[PDB]
C-alpha cells in the first residue's frame, strides 16, 4: 500500500494503489481523493 | 436581584393567532450570507447540459 500526500492550490490530493507482494517492481499511483479545504499543512 | 422596579424581562413573547392582521401574522425570514474568502469555492449554480 503506496500513498502520496500533498497540497498545491488549496486541493488536497492522495494517490494510492494496491500491488501483491519492494524494489522489485514498477507501480504509478493513481489519484483517489481530492479534497478542496485550503487549510496549511506543515506537520503529519 | 429579581423582577420588580428597574428589573424587567428582557424576553418576550408573540403569542401568533390566525385571527390577527396581516402585519401581525408569522413570517418566516431566511436571510442567505455569503462568504468569499481566500479559498477554492465548493459552492456554486446549477449548470445546464
Amino acid at each position: 500500500r503506496e500513498f502520496v500526500f500533498k497540497n498545491i492550490d488549496g486541493y488536497f490530493k492522495i494517490y494510492s494503489k494496491h500491488t501483491p507482494i519492494f524494489p522489485q517492481g514498477f507501480s504509478a499511483l493513481e489519484p483517489l481523493v481530492d479534497l478542496p479545504i485550503g487549510i496549511n499543512i506543515t506537520r503529519f | 436581584k429579581g423582577k420588580g422596579p428597574n428589573c424587567y424581562f428582557p424576553l418576550q413573547s408573540y403569542g401568533f393567532r390566525p385571527t390577527y392582521g396581516v402585519g401581525h401574522q408569522p413570517y418566516r425570514v431566511v436571510v442567505l450570507s455569503f462568504e468569499l474568502l481566500h479559498a477554492p469555492a465548493t459552492v456554486c449554480g446549477p449548470k445546464k447540459s
